[PDB]
């Protein structure tokens, strides 16, 4: 059982080494979008990185297009694969992992994960192992869900509060 | 010197840097509405629990672990079952509720360490100590204070 | 700004005119604070509040 | 009239403020020539005196139960039943009457129009109601206009069972201002939100004042019952009945 | 089961876990315990429904969870008692006083 | 000296400390309504039994015991089945609460050692001896007496 664990850790290195450069990179951004400047657990990343790796293994076997040639096809493929892979596994989400990946798909703010600072890491020759949160530059504030969420406060509750009236409390 | 009065003076005259240690401790403790009993809750549609979720298969997890040149990871039975039962009555309501305002409110609460239907004051560790925030008083100007200024030094 | 709702199509803007401003014109006409020949000049106070400055 | 309605009916005076001032606009020149005066949507929990307001306005504003016009919406649950409102079209069975409701408004234009329970009707019945709250341009089978000016269109419907006020007031306090006031509006917003779910939100724009009634408990119920005995004082005297109530006489009932 | 589902730390945001753990054992007790003579599913229903689990995370209680004690060392003596106004028994008594 | 008369004097004149041993024993025994036959019970909606419950799986319990880096503990089939049947044959019969009051009454009875539909007098061990309480006469001032004063010494 440790020997079988070793080869199937090797089989993500002999094949799949090009996607896990783009995969771990899109996961470092995703943990920042889910958590957003709070202390992340270094131990249960590993439980959820294995589910995210199995999303990218499942998508890259379904694509004839290259990852470097057309990268956003994979973000629509990988995030939706783990929008459902987290939903069929994670029962309770206190950090709302299924719920936030819902709104990254529905609001299309994942286009910032593929940008001119971000396309340089995925082209470069770094093993997945070496892709750390320090290697990933942070998105600007406008591209975190926080800012977008807070921008949905302001809109709705400026108008949700203008839902209806006390009708006579208003004096002159 | 009192918990309630200082936040009325934060806009007017004095900043956050000149408060006492016992004043910063008091402003991060919860208000008097905490400890006051109120057994009322509502809108039990939380995005925390997933109704489509299932157990670990332990045969699929064995199969997905060996990297097996496979084409799909999840099970897709219970997540197509929830898609079918959603389509049963065309959704006059919810084709555009529950995909909008109730989602972004509960997401912003999860960044503050607040549960989804939780109407009361909730802690979150900022630096070395805890700050009790709620939906109503977000205490955002304190979180800007105890993250920025309290990088190197200690406050209680 | 107190009753802006485009989804309801700006009928609540006119209900808010009818149910608030016109109702004070109806109550203050029964009791004799409004003579039949009075000019009405509604203006906001910038003090959280509405006031109507009656003019003759 | 604001004082006299506060006599027979106790709770929800903010609805009464919206109700009485519509009469104040009608009594003066503050009249809307198109819109019928006093359209309302009376949502609330089951058991409170929602339809009772239409009885009191007929007894006070019109001095007679004849100006009360009940519409039993349980008769109008079917999609075919909508022709019973406006009468049968020409060339069919009937057509001599202009309808059940539409004929009766023609001889009494100054009358309240009670709709009993809008929760049980087909949505085709709601389609005629769009014009009813909207204008007085309602045509018969002979296409004559019916004057729904000066008609107070009271439309109670429960939806009490479903949710909001359905949640039983957790604290049966009279009114906690920092609590009750805040939570009630959150459920009322939901009630309005639900309407978009079913009453087809065009109909919501025609409403002048949706009013959520507060559910009764021990504080409120203690005050109601003595007036019901005063209703026994007025009706059952002359044959000489004059009851009295006590501290224990109400506590035994609650 | 909850800590494998959370990227947030436990010390960083503690009430997310109380909503996660109690609801996990609001259902884990419900699928296992058939008869509840002590009403274990029924009381965890009302701790969620009345949100009086916010007192389990307080200034006396955040000191134990930060401190370096292994979980085997934690006894009922190390955990200080909640005040009587916070517990479910006075909540259930004050409720029946108000409703009756 | 009689069981019924002493509790009418507890408010007026005499306290609980001056009773006889045979008087404290008699006041904790059940009343004369106990032994009187009354074969009728109602409202068989108890929170004691869970209709969503199932057997021990013995394969899941094997899997959850090995700590298995798993993501869900319970089975969630019968507890989603009860959620589905509540939304379908219940929404016709529209919503019901069952917590606005029937929950908190049955919870307070379980602190007194009383079953949920049990309208009669029920024992609970206080210190060394038993005290028969019911829904109707909670005997709360005795429980304050036999817990506080009977810490160190013995009473029967
Ligand atoms: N606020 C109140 N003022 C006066 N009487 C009231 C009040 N609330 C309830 N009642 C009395 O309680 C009864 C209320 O009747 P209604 O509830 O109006 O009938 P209903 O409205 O069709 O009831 P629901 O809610 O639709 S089942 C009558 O006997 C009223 O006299």
């Amino acid at each position: 059982n440790p020997f079988t664990k070793i080869i199937h850790k090797l089989k993500k290195f002999i094949r799949y080494r090009k996607v896990l450069r783009w995969s771990r990179m899109w996961w470092v951004l995703l943990v920042r979008e889910i958590v957003g400047d709070n202390t992340i657990e270094k131990k249960t990343e590993k439980a959820l990185r294995e589910i995210w790796d199995q999303c990218t293994i499942a998508v890259y076997n379904n694509t004839l297009n290259a990852v470097e040639s057309k990268p956003l096809l994979f973000l629509h493929g990988i995030l939706n694969e783990c929008r459902n892979n987290f939903a069929t596994k994670l029962r309770q989400d206190p950090s709302l992992i299924v719920a936030k990946i819902d709104q990254i798909i529905k609001s299309q703010i994942y286009r910032f994960w593929v940008s001119e600072p971000y396309l340089k890491i995925g082209r470069s020759h770094t093993l997945y192992t070496h892709i750390t949160p320090d290697a990933v530059p942070q998105l600007p504030k406008e591209c975190t869900l926080k800012h977008l969420s807070s921008y949905m406060e302001e809109k709705l509750k400026s108008m949700e509060s203008k839902k209806n009236i006390e009708s006579g409390k208003y004096e002159f | 010197s009192v918990k309630d009065i200082k936040k009325l003076i934060e806009e007017g005259i004095l900043d956050y840097e000149d408060l006492t240690e016992n004043e910063l401790r008091k402003l991060a403790k919860p208000d008097d509405n905490f400890y006051e009993l109120s057994p009322y809750a509502s809108d039990e549609k939380d995005l925390s629990l997933n109704e489509t979720s299932g157990l670990t298969n332990e045969q699929l997890k064995n199969f997905l672990g060996q990297n097996g040149t496979y084409h799909m990871s999840y099970d897709s039975k219970s997540i197509d079952y929830a898609k079918q039962k959603k389509s049963e009555k065309k959704e006059d309501q919810q084709e555009d509720d529950d995909g909008f305002y109730d989602a972004y409110k509960q997401i912003k609460n999860s960044y503050d360490g607040i549960p989804n239907n939780f109407n009361h004051e909730a802690p979150q560790l900022i630096g070395n100590n805890y700050v009790f925030t709620s939906i109503y008083d977000t205490k955002e100007n304190l979180i800007k204070f105890l993250k920025k200024n309290s990088e190197y030094d200690l406050y209680d | 700004d107190q009753s802006y709702d485009p989804e309801l199509g700006a009928r609540p803007t006119l209900i808010f005119i009818e149910s608030v401003i016109m109702t004070k014109f109806a109550i203050m006409y029964l009791k004799k604070e409004l003579v039949d020949d009075m000019d009405v000049f509604v203006d906001y106070n910038s003090k959280a509040k509405n006031l109507v400055i009656n003019l003759s | 009239l604001y004082n006299s309605l506060s006599k027979s009916i106790i709770g929800n005076e903010d609805i009464i403020k919206s109700l009485s001032d519509a009469v104040v606009k009608a009594a003066t020149g503050m009249k809307d020539p198109e819109k019928p005066i006093g359209t309302f949507l009376f949502l609330g929990p089951t058991g409170v005196g929602k339809t009772e307001l239409a009885k009191t306005l007929a007894i006070e504003l019109f001095n007679s139960k004849d100006n009360l016009i009940r519409v039993n919406m349980s008769e109008f649950t079917e999609a075919h039943s909508v022709s019973k409102i406006t009468g049968s079209p020409p060339g069919y069975v009937g057509f001599s009457d202009s309808g059940q409701l539409t004929e009766a408004v023609r001889e009494k234009p100054h009358s309240v129009v009670l709709f009993d329970e809008l929760e049980k009707a087909h949505a085709d019945v709601f389609k005629v109601l769009l014009q009813i709250l909207g204008d007085g341009y309602i045509n018969d089978n002979h296409r004559r206009n019916i004057d729904f000016s000066n008609t107070i269109i009271i439309m109670t419907s429960n939806l009490g069972a479903e949710l909001f006020k359905k949640k039983l007031f957790f604290d049966a306090d009279n009114s906690g201002t920092p609590e009750y006031k805040r939570v009630m509006e959150d459920v009322r917003l939901s009630l309005i939100k639900k309407c978009k779910k079913v009453f087809k939100p065009e109909f919501v724009n025609r409403i002048d004042k949706i009013g959520v009634f507060e559910p009764l408990n021990k504080k409120n119920l203690h005050k109601i019952v003595a007036l019901r005995f005063k209703k026994l004082e007025k009706r059952l005297e002359e044959k000489n009945i004059q009851v009295s109530v006590s501290e224990k006489a109400i506590d035994y009932i609650i």
